[PDB]
């Protein structure tokens, strides 16, 4: 952005520069160990207490987290309902051979409220941070096998300034500004089993 | 000249010196390029490589070892590294 | 039963999901007023002249 | 953030420095140890006061904490509830064979609110820090079983600074910030039981 | 209870969040599931003897 | 060498002294890398080792041993350790 | 001359020295005038190219090559540079 005055000239030289330099790394883990005991011909179990919850048919489960609890009244029936956070485990349909095979389903999930819930809130909607798998699998008894697996990348690498001279290499940043970023990511879902005599 | 990272898919059980072990995945390159690693933490870090004499088939989905006679027993991972490029881990029972 | 009862193959299928944009602009542009004897001329990009 | 001034010119050299650190621990430990005394064949009870509970079905029960009672008038009909809150433990179908093998379904649950309940309160959404389990096990007379395990851990550990001086070993944090966070967490159910003769 | 578009794959994988809607109504609530990040679903996956 | 924490997941019933006391788990290692403590608290300081002859079989999901004389009778917890990393615990009755 | 980018469609499997890989697309030329690069990255950089003795059959929907010996085991990409513009990569895996 340059101008020309006619009418005035200015003393000398002046330059007034400025820098700005930022550099940032970050790296969060987040890892979930859950052990169950069930049987092979187990079936779901049906308490519920009249509200509804997504692990209601599963054979057995494992929970840790929180747990939001919805009433609301309707003249096409009531929602009653339950919805875990944190990490759940649940198992569908277990059966087991003589050999020592295990035939299973398992769904896993892990997740947040994205912000916090304050008493404020409505149940007519959340946010709910999330990731989640289920499938079938089959497998040994002592083998491992991974059910699932995810691998993420992204990149944004920004720039601006002046034409043709922004651009250059090395010295591009004295003619405007440079940005970039970078983000990995990894989940994983492993199983294993045992029989226990 | 190898960018894809290998998946470890599956394992067998057991592992004591003497017996078989079979790993399946998908990139797994060669017995010439690549090596199993065992012992490791999570992180890929620590562990011991397996002796190339220890192999017994290795395709690009499939590879099959003999358990030599020193490794580290208990639980530990498992890793790949393929062209110097390292796969997603197993957690292994060396016995 | 024998038939009903066999081992079904187990497989694991791998999909991947790219994605990549770009941009480049460009902008230039000369807005200058000259005031010589009577005459007031102004050219701008917005208005003409 | 540097600038340069060529209208001025300090006296000297000045340093302004400040410094910032910071560490520190947690640890929390809760246990649980219920008894409940029962029969093999043993049926649930049906008192329920009209009001809706998820402890219903259970042959035998256990319970320490707290207990929300729920009444929001409807046209589909009134929802009538009771949701327990503390240490909630469940017993159904508690089979004994004559070797004094016992089969048995427990749930068992530690939960409370998120917030605390303040008479203004609506029963429309509420929190509920939780942690549940639930499964079917089979074990002998005076034996001791696992129903379910839970091994956690995160880290978070961000820097921020000055481009590739704060990311130097030790000297790094001379430019920059530094933080890092772990945790770990363990969640374990164990069963026992005897034949009370 | 809710309805999500994934319900009838035979197998799934997701990543990013979920949002989860409660709408009363006499027609019979809206109770949905809309996810976002990755979402990926298989259906109906026969393999051959080949 | 040792990354993966063991898991008790069921132990048998008694443990008088000249009786056979099984252990069950998954990541139990080598009799030669791993021993077995019993009576400590629920931390797992305290307790006594049991002595290296009273172990009949060692795999990596199965203890059986021996209880020798002089344990201490009443509850405590017991806890395997291999490789120097402990496991999970479960309570036994020592007669 | 050359405007459109090629597209590839398919692949064949294995790819070990010797082996016979079959590549299949829409634009992809004359085996005068296009070159088929393997062991890149997702954005073609790096890699090696198929020498011209290698190719059996090039239609401009098909390809088909006999891999030769010395070519990085791995997972990698392959991509056709037809008239000097590169087509849409797949991931290959050489043996």
């Amino acid at each position: 952005a340059a101008t020309f005055n006619p009418t005035q000239s200015f003393l000398g030289f002046n330059i007034f520069p400025t820098l700005t330099a930022l550099e940032t790394q970050g790296l969060t883990r987040r890892v979930y160990d859950g052990n169950v005991t069930m049987q092979s011909g187990q079936r779901s179990l049906s308490a519920t207490g009249g509200a509804q919850n997504a692990s209601s048919g599963a054979a057995a489960s494992v929970k840790s987290g929180g747990r939001l609890e919805i009433n609301i009244p309707s003249a096409a029936g009531n929602i009653v309902r339950q919805i875990d956070y944190g990490l759940n485990l649940d198992f569908f349909s277990p059966q087991v051979a003589p050999d020592g095979t295990i035939t299973l389903r398992i769904r896993g999930q892990v997740n947040q409220p994205a912000t916090a819930i304050t008493a404020d809130s409505l149940p007519n909607l959340i946010d709910f941070t999330n990731s989640e798998a289920q499938s079938t699998i089959t497998f040994k008894n002592g083998q491992t096998i991974l059910m699932s697996g995810l691998l993420g990348s992204t990149e944004t690498t920004n720039r601006s300034g002046v034409p043709f001279l922004s651009s250059l290499p090395g010295v591009g940043a004295a003619f405007g500004e440079k940005r970039t970023e970078k983000t990995q990511s990894q989940l994983l879902v492993i199983i294993t089993g045992t029989v226990v005599k | 000249g190898v960018t894809v990272t290998p998946v470890l898919i599956k394992v067998s059980e057991g592992a004591a010196p003497g017996d078989t072990l079979t790993i399946q995945g998908r990139y797994l390159g060669n017995a010439q390029t690549a090596r199993v690693i065992i012992g490791a933490d999570e992180n890929g870090q620590g562990g011991t490589a397996f002796p190339a004499s220890a192999v017994q088939s290795w395709s690009d989905t499939e590879i099959v070892l003999k358990v030599p006679e020193g490794m580290p027993a208990g639980g530990s991972w498992l890793f790949v590294e393929v062209g110097g490029k390292r796969s997603t881990g197993l957690r292994v029972s060396v016995r | 039963v024998p038939q009903l009862d066999q081992v079904v193959p187990q497989i694991n299928v791998q999909v991947r999901i790219q994605e990549v944009n770009e941009r480049a602009l460009q902008s230039l542009g000369l807005n200058w007023r000259a005031t010589f004897g009577g005459f007031n001329v102004a050219v701008s990009g917005g208005t003409g002249l």
